[PDB]
RNA sequence: GCUAAACCUAGCCCCAAACCCACUCCACCUUACUACCAGACAACCUUAGCCAAACCAUUUACCCAAAUAAAGUAUAGGCGAUA
RNA sequence: ACCUCGGAGCAGAACCCAACCUCCGAGCAGUACAUGCUAAGACUUCACCAGUCAAAGCGAACCUCAAUUGAUCCA
């Protein structure tokens, strides 16, 4: 008997349904289409210029680095001061 | 004591023993001596530093502990500056 | 170790060293999850130590910068964050996402003299103080200073990254691609801003 | 939609980040040992009724192991040929050391030997000297 | 066995398929908003990231709403973004004694308020923060037209909302007789709210009287086979005339 | 409206997954009622002239009892706000 | 060339294609997986079989 | 030798895949399956408890939206069981 | 009536040994203020918990009694 053909990964990106319930969100996230694209080079079809952040995540995002995460002249102002303190 | 969880279906620690004793890769435990910080003006000064310092424990108790914790308070760790390296590892033993 | 990976032959030593060719020649495992910041020197395998090169390291003992620079090499730390670790040491399946190379970050608020040291040859210490560094240690260990700025290969040993990059050839917001082998830059004016910020 | 630019001709410094998937043979170094002790083995190969292969790493196939705490023990992993003429002259090499001979355990199957004790590196400054 | 599809996904698949699935999508798309309310019984904190006191560590926190608990006169009559609190709480506030099933009802309050564009003085019953807010936005109407329906949790204001969109698309000199300038006067002062008038229609409705007002509209006699063939044949004759 | 908070903290969650929930999460504390709080006067234009508070044009902060029930039913005063108060700045000029 | 792997090959109900656990965590990981397609009554009984179990596993046998 | 004995089918369980049902001859909410008359009658409420803690009184997982992993970690907790 | 600790006998001579067996007691007190820090090696109230002795060294001068008492969390 001739054995069955091989399994084999589907050739090409899987682009589902959205107007399809059953199929989960975090295919029709952007993450999905940046992988398809990291994966099988620019065949998907996938826009390169939406994978970078939107003005508005840049934004969000450059306020949140600002608030949380100093500087280095910050830092060191912060070090002299605590350190002259002690001292 | 939960051997299997509810949610994941792995076994579960109690954090009594993390917060009481320290193990050491070798396989040993420390404990800090009980009463080391109640009564120690009747104390006599002997027993207050027999008490405040570092003890090992029975291999019994030992192996229980080791029982109910899990493999992540059994890994080898690389700390900084941490004064217990000098005696995670053993040296010089047989039998 | 250090020695057997280098006369076993799976690290080359013309090539700038870094933890990305370690962790390819499986000199050390990283578990980032389980919150290791990177790896250290010791004093360990201070005798046999021919190595000459230009090892990248986050700590490093006093022992094994003074056997490097006695034999002509070069050390220098370099602080890396836990998902910069990651990036660095699992760099391909970062590059099947496709989201661009993030940007280091300096160190947190307990490191930053520790890596500005020039004693401890920190990426963010001066150079200027770096010969003196290097003259102290010899004067300690009993051992001549050798000029490296006469070998052919100064150039390599120089090589260094600056902070807020990960590779000697990639900077953060460029994109890589294999398939269809590739490499993207935004030349947006704020996205570059904030890919040098 | 943000705009972007292509090039090709930094690829290099990620084709120098890919790594390996084969062990490489290591070079020819001038001189040998070289440091840390490694030394390749000799050519031709020794005539004997039997041989000794290196690992992946080209090290030594021996190591240690424990077993109850206490039961300590060496082995010799991938002996190939005839294992008793080897077992043979390990117990004539480390006789000498002990005053007595070991009770060693064959496993002609797989050519494993186990012997109680360590002695690592006896063994392998013994089987250098021999050339496998 | 299995189903298909989850269970939390039946109810609009059923949505989707029936009846309702030709009513249109914006009303559709109202209904599955889903948006978050104003929180009125707890403090949000500030930020989704915070530093504990314990240790000088990161962690991220996230607001959790309170199952508030809306009576059928709340939805009669405008309260506000409040509600009954259902819970249970510990004696003396110490954990460590008698739990006790706890009740919380707002202090309502029965005013009168006016509004220009109805032109009608209602009764309601009504809270202070209801009053704060009406007073923040500067009058009734403009809260009860920039109300997050989720917000406002209330059919009846819901139906102001309605008729008083309907009022603006339609421009309609039903409301003032005889004053023309304080029609297009308050007309103009509301004007950017204003949105068309089958929006305005189908806004401030629970799915079922949307499918009731659908059936009434889509509901006709049939039209005879008799009339239908009679069309037919007539065609059938101008074609053959014409050939 | 009161102000209550959880007692217990709750686990957690994703930004798309909602939270688990529990009876030791229903349990809650008062923490303000917002109605002892002390009032605040709010600001309003009158147009007709009264005793002790303003004339035509003028702003003043009132309570909000004595402006809920008589200056806004009546339609005396209106709410300080842009789409009047300029009006009113106007006219004075004019004035 | 490792295309695929021996797990996604077999066919099988959901919640196991390429996994083995003891009864507890097979009930556990069905009810993560497939319980909301579940019927009611099946679901209940589920339920009722993760408590018995969490209960024996937990609380009885030897070894304690 | 009787009483008896033997049978192998009906069908059934778990999965997978696929979403699913309604005489439209008469009758059926009053006392259902009953041909025919003046009412103003309408739903929206925390689950608790056993058990466990070797008593019990705070507490004790029970889903609600990607499988694995981080992780049984950070945390919570008569800082106990346990979560 | 008792519930913990110590001494004596039963248990005469290395250790241990119970009884709602026979007797006496304790739940402190007193003197210094190096009643400081460290540390080999050992005993152990039949387990664990606890409880004991202590060479040497640094630093210093020139404890008695028999029990004389209470873990963890927490404040
Ligand atoms: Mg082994
Ligand atoms: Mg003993
Ligand atoms: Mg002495």
């Amino acid at each position: 008997y001739r054995a069955r053909p091989p399994p084999r990964r589907r050739p090409g990106p899987r682009w589902p349904d959205p107007e399809d319930l059953l199929t989960p969100r975090w295919q029709l996230g952007p993450r999905y289409a940046a992988k398809q694209f990291a994966r099988y080079g620019a065949a998907s079809g996938v826009v390169p210029g939406s994978l970078w952040p939107s003005p508005e995540q840049l934004r969000e995002l450059e306020a949140e680095e600002r608030e949380w995460y100093p500087s280095l002249a910050t830092m060191q102002e912060s070090l002299r001061v605590k350190q002259l303190a002690e001292e | 004591l939960t051997y299997f969880s509810a949610r994941k279906g792995k076994r579960k620690t109690v954090k009594a023993v993390i917060d009481r004793f320290l193990r050491l890769h070798c396989g040993l435990w420390v404990r800090r001596k009980a009463g080391y910080k109640k009564k120690l003006w009747k104390k006599t000064p002997a027993r207050k530093k027999r008490l405040r310092e570092f003890v090992f424990c029975n291999k019994t108790q030992s192996k229980l502990l080791d029982k109910m914790t899990t493999s992540f308070w059994k890994r080898r760790n690389w700390y900084v500056d941490d004064p217990y390296q000098k005696y995670h590892d053993r040296t010089n033993l047989k039998v | 170790r250090l020695q057997y990976l280098i006369d076993l032959g799976r690290v080359d030593p013309s090539q700038p060293i870094d933890l990305t060719q370690l962790v390819n020649g499986r000199g050390v495992t990283i578990q980032p999850l389980k919150r290791d910041y990177g790896v250290q020197l010791v004093e360990e395998g201070a005798d046999t130590f021919t190595a000459k090169v230009n090892i990248e390291v986050q700590l490093a003992s006093e022992l094994a910068i003074a056997a490097i620079e006695k034999n002509g090499g070069v050390v220098t730390t370099a602080f890396y964050d836990p998902r910069s670790l990651d990036i660095v040491c699992k760099p391909v399946p970062f590059f099947l996402r496709g989201q661009p190379i993030p940007k280091r970050m300096l160190p947190p608020e307990e490191l930053v003299p520790y890596y500005t040291d020039a004693k401890n040859r920190g990426y963010l210490a001066d150079p200027a103080k770096f010969p003196e560094a290097r003259l102290e240690l010899a004067r300690k260990y009993g051992y001549i200073l050798p000029d490296i700025t006469k070998d052919e290969l100064f150039k390599m040993l120089c090589t260094r990254k600056d902070p807020r990059q990960i590779f000697f050839g990639l900077a953060p917001g460029w994109v890589v691609n294999m398939a269809d082998k590739k490499i993207l830059k935004p030349t947006d004016e704020n996205l570059l801003k904030y890919y040098t910020s | 939609y943000p705009r972007f630019v292509e090039s090709v001709d930094e690829y290099q410094f990620v084709e120098r980040l890919l790594p390996a998937t084969r062990i490489p043979d290591p070079p020819k170094h001038e001189h040998y040992p070289t440091p840390s002790g490694w030394q390749p083995p000799r050519d031709p190969p020794p005539n004997l009724p039997y041989f000794v292969r290196r690992s992946r790493m080209h090290n030594i196939p021996v190591y240690k192991d424990i077993t109850h705490g206490n039961r300590q023990m060496t082995v010799i992993r991938k002996v190939e040929g005839d294992i008793w003429a080897l077992q043979k002259d390990v117990e004539d090499f480390l006789s000498p050391l002990l005053g007595k001979t070991p009770v060693t355990q064959v496993n002609e199957v797989t050519g494993t030997l186990r012997i109680k004790g360590y002695f690592d590196q006896e063994l392998k400054a013994w089987l250098l000297e021999k050339g496998f | 066995p299995l189903h298909k599809y989850p269970v939390w996904l039946w109810k609009r698949l059923q949505l989707r398929e029936g009846i309702c699935s030709r009513l249109p999508g914006h009303y559709l798309r109202s209904l599955e908003e889903e948006r978050t309310p104003t929180p009125v019984h707890y403090r949000p904190h500030g930020a989704k990231f915070k530093i504990n006191p314990k240790n000088g560590q990161r962690e991220r926190v996230e607001d959790v709403p309170i199952p508030i608990y809306f009576p059928p006169e709340s939805q009669r009559g405008l309260w506000g973004g409040e509600g009954w609190i259902l819970g249970q709480i510990y004696a003396n506030n110490d954990k460590l004694s008698k739990r006790l099933k706890k009740v919380w009802k707002p202090q309502l309050f029965e005013r009168e308020f006016y509004s220009e564009i109805l032109d009608k003085k209602f009764t309601v019953t009504v809270t202070m923060r209801t009053l704060d807010l009406i007073d923040e936005a500067y009058g009734l109407d403009f809260y009860i037209l920039k109300t997050p329906k989720e917000d406002l949790c209330s059919k009846f204001g819901m139906d102001l909302k309605r008729g008083m969109l309907l009022r603006l698309a339609r421009q309609d000199p039903q409301l003032h007789p005889e004053d023309p300038e304080r029609r297009a006067a308050i007309y103009d002062k509301y004007k950017e709210f204003a949105i068309p008038e089958e929006e305005a229609e189908w806004v401030g409705l629970t799915l079922e009287e949307a499918i009731e007002k659908q059936r009434l509209l889509e509901e006709k006699d049939p039209v005879p086979l008799f009339k239908i063939y009679v069309a037919e044949l007539i065609q059938q004759l101008q074609q053959q005339a014409l050939s | 409206t009161v102000i209550v908070e959880r007692w217990w903290k709750v686990p957690l969650a994703g930004e798309g997954r909602k939270p688990r929930l529990h009876r030791r999460h229903r349990v809650y504390k008062l923490v303000e009622d917002t109605k002892h709080r002390p009032k605040e006067n709010l600001e309003l234009i009158l147009t007709q002239s009264v005793e002790n508070v303003g004339v035509r044009g003028d702003l003043v902060s009132v309570k909000k009892s004595l402006g809920r029930n008589r200056l806004l039913p009546q339609g005396l005063a209106v709410y300080a706000s842009p789409e009047n108060k300029k009006l009113f700045e106007e006219e004075k000029l004019l004035r | 060339n490792f295309e695929k792997h021996p797990k996604e090959l077999i066919r099988g109900p959901i919640w196991l294609r390429g996994w083995k656990g003891n009864e507890l965590q097979r009930c556990i990981r069905k009810r993560k997986m497939v319980g909301s397609r579940m019927f009611a009554d099946d679901l209940h009984n589920l339920n009722k079989r993760i408590r018995y179990l969490y209960k024996h596993f937990n609380r009885h046998g030897k070894f304690r």
